[PDB]
């Protein structure tokens, strides 16, 4: 199977500066050029970086000119996206990808993202808190309050349950910190007796929270 | 050994240098022969990589040179004669 | 420099239809053209190359054509899995650049959400702060609109929302929406409602708790 | 404005880098189209200010160049590619 | 009449130098090429220097190379060679000749030729001595004995007399010296009635002698 | 490295007769080849340039051919004054070369030489050595045998002998022999002799002189 692995993005410094990998398998990189694509929130994708096929240079965005530069390490298979002095509207999930000649100026396969946040706060943990089922089908859930940054992974009774889960796109506090919500409808005959836990699960914070929702006291 | 990327880069529509025939340029004179019979131009070529594409120019100047103009089995002069050079490159749609 | 404007920036289009993007260069660039589909947050995909071939594994249901200045995404018949963000790409002539998108929804009938009210947490309540919690679930078309009310008197600036993606079985959404206020606000209100309304409801919704 | 003699010497038959489409070099490989299309090559370019007179080669030596064979919408893959290029060159009488 | 005049020619020690002069009058030295050819004594024409059509370089005899230099000043409309440090077998007449386009690579004017000879030697000007008639027709002459380089000039009755003339090829006496007879027939009713001169001109020793002959005492 | 082989290297011929040179460049040389007439001392003139083209000012008898390795200039019917030595030359692949050469002499009918001898001056007497000069005058053929004899005692290494370029209107030669020796020498012997042999002779003429 070919596949682009990216990784390397995370949260900087504005000023600071981030080197984003992409690494091939099941093919071998110097026969292709890796193309660096951009995405703001809410925003198009925009072209970042790579060499364009007239005139075979290494071509960067305005908006990036100087402070970006793309490597690559045949021998590891790898191709960089180094990028310095970042400005906050860098704040992107970059994407790398194979620019191709056989299916003519194309891209064939792209890297997963990796999600690259410019800003001077720091790294804070989510407060975990229960949505209590309240009075057919009923909802409870998991309010995942005051956490930075972006992401939060949540997860029903570790995987078991997907059916009726609803987990937002969190929403950006006036104070700089996320919140999001995930939900889930189940019978309310079950409630009481069968046991509903969220996952939540903070990469960035090394912080993972098992609540248990119950209905509340009465 | 050349490297794919040096090929590539210096293969691709720019102006090269490029012999040309002088009747070509100018064969309305055909009374004449001229020494030396061709110059040197700075001319598009190379390939657009693409395909009915084409390595055209986008900008030119003309240059001067000092060429004998002869008459055949009666008199030879050196003269002055102009001729169209290319500055930049492009590759078109045709 | 060359530019990509796609038509139209957005549409709803029901299953079974026929639906067309355009894309128009303001510059000449051959059969140098692609089309990605991007589902969200999630890398985009290779649907077309060089204008009309169809990358291999992208269901026959979509096609390209066109050279030159204009050309067409076409979906035959457009599935309810299809919602996304549909590009074009130019990668020929530089500089290389997308379109600004088309964002496609399903459309599908007419359905009302079902309404949820959660009080904050009393664990909440210790921190200091305190998150009231409302639940639009799978309602159809997305607008919706949702009024915190406390003791009757309507609320504003202090709340937030967050829309789910289209569902791709029945193509709806869901909705939530935070009212945050201070453990003390809270402490000195009683009636906490949630009102909504929606093209399905007949009339707005509310659902309320007291503290 | 260039002087006489420097335009006779410049333009006279020597080796000049010629840019020389891949495909003539290798008629038989038409499966493939190669990146890039052409590649540049000293060959022997120029007048013999004489006639019938022809500039041809009297030194040769290969080159080893560095192309991407692609097979249309299947792969592509970069190979080593041999190509001819002139070291002499000299106005030669015709047939 | 176009023309070439050249000079600067004469005699020369082993090492030294000279440069000769191609004048133009008559045409633009600028639009040719002027070639020099040389012919050392009772040999054959050799091509020396010039400028040449397969190249447009300057282009030198192997005899020659790396002493030899042609050039022009185009304000005087002259060419130049320059000759250094001079051997024995650089002896010879120098011409410069007009190479020609028109006349597909022909020679269509050539200077007079000028004489460098190289030699140790000092110029030494003539004897002239009368050789009398003896006893139709009768011979009289001068013998011009004893000179040094080459040429002397003959005539008689300051050019009145030039029928009956001959005049030989200098001989080279062992000695190093050349020496020449000029010759005439006349009546012999003429002779100890009318007066015979000789007049020789040696120019390289500024020499110019005239010397009355007629019958010895008898 | 290129050659050029005239032939033949000399020859006479009659006035009015059909005379060919031919000239064999080793290599290729289109038709790039001049023809040169030099009189004797004088400046080389052109007749023939570009293998075939009668120079302006030539006349018509003379022609050129040839292209390749092989030229021939052809004199059609030969003049007293065509007397030279002819050269072709090569200018168009380096370097320039000329051919070896080709004598041409008139051939005339025998004509035996008039025979002087003219004694030493008193004036040469004085400084020491003696001049004994013998004049052969307008004969033909050039070959022509001089005898010095002292009191009927050949000589031998001691004379020195010119000879005239040929006529151009009467084509014959003139011969002049030297002979030198001290004044001594000279004083102590009476009889002086120049003895000529030719094809003119019936028998060897002699001229001399009793100091």
């Amino acid at each position: 199977e070919v596949q682009l692995v990216e990784s390397g993005g995370g949260l900087v410094q504005p000023g600071g500066s981030l080197r984003l990998s992409c690494a091939a398998s099941g093919f071998t990189i110097s026969d292709y050029w890796i193309h660096w694509v951009r995405q703001a929130p809410g925003k198009g994708l925009e072209w970042v970086a790579g060499i364009t096929p007239a005139g075979g240079y290494t071509y960067y965005a305005d908006s990036v000119k100087g402070r970006f530069t793309i490597s690559a390490d045949t021998s590891k298979n790898t191709a960089y996206l180094q990028m310095n002095s970042l400005r906050a509207e860098d704040t992107a999930v970059y994407y790398c990808a194979r620019f191709v000649f056989f299916l003519p100026y194309a891209m064939d396969y792209w890297g997963q993202g990796t999600l690259v946040t410019v800003s001077s706060a720091s790294t804070k943990g989510p407060s975990v808190f229960p949505l209590a089922p309240s009075s057919g089908t009923a909802a409870l859930g998991c309010l995942v309050k005051d956490y930075f940054p972006e992401p939060v992974t949540v997860s029903w009774n570790s995987g078991a349950l997907t059916s009726g889960v609803h987990t937002f796109p969190a929403v950006l506090q006036s104070s700089g910190l996320y919140s999001l919500s995930s939900v889930v409808t189940v019978p309310s005959s079950s409630l009481g007796t069968q046991t509903y836990i969220c996952n939540v699960n903070h990469k960035p914070s090394n912080t993972k929270v098992d609540k248990k929702v119950e209905p509340k006291s009465c | 050994v050349v490297k794919f990327m040096d090929v590539y880069q210096r293969s691709y529509c720019h102006p090269i240098e490029t012999l040309v025939d002088i009747f070509q340029e100018y064969p309305d004179e055909i009374e004449y022969i001229f020494k030396p019979s061709c110059v040197p131009l700075m001319r598009c070529g190379g390939c657009c990589n693409d395909e009915g594409l084409e390595c055209v120019p986008t900008e030119e100047s003309n240059i001067t040179m000092q060429i004998m103009r002869i008459k055949p089995h009666q008199g030879q002069h050196i003269g002055e004669m102009s001729f169209l050079q290319h500055n930049k490159c492009e590759c078109r749609p045709k | 420099d060359i530019q990509m404007t796609q038509s139209p920036s957005s549409l709803s289009a029901s299953v079974g239809d026929r639906v067309t993007i355009t894309c128009r260069a303001s510059q000449d660039v051959s059969t140098a053209v692609a089309w990605y589909q991007q589902k969200p947050g999630k890398a985009p995909k290779l649907l077309i190359y060089s204008a009309s071939f169809l990358y291999s594994g992208v269901p026959s249901r979509f096609s390209g054509s066109g050279s030159g200045t204009d050309f067409t995404l076409t979906i035959s018949s457009l599935q309810p899995e299809d919602f996304a963000t549909y590009y074009c790409q130019q990668s020929y002539t530089t500089p290389p650049t997308f379109g600004q998108g088309t964002k496609v929804e399903i459309k599908r009938t007419v359905a009302a959400p079902s309404v949820f009210i959660f009080p904050p947490s009393d664990e909440q309540l210790k921190s200091g702060t305190a998150s009231v919690v409302c639940l639009l679930n799978n309602f159809y078309p997305r607008e919706a609109k949702v009024q915190w009310k406390v003791d009757n008197a309507l609320q504003s600036g202090n709340s937030q929302e967050s829309v789910t993606e289209q569902d791709s079985k029945d193509s709806t959404y869901s909705l939530s929406s935070t009212l945050t206020l201070s453990k003390a606000d809270y402490e000195k209100h009683k009636v906490y409602a949630c009102e909504v309304t929606h093209q399905g409801l007949s009339s707005p919704v509310t659902k309320s708790f007291n503290r």
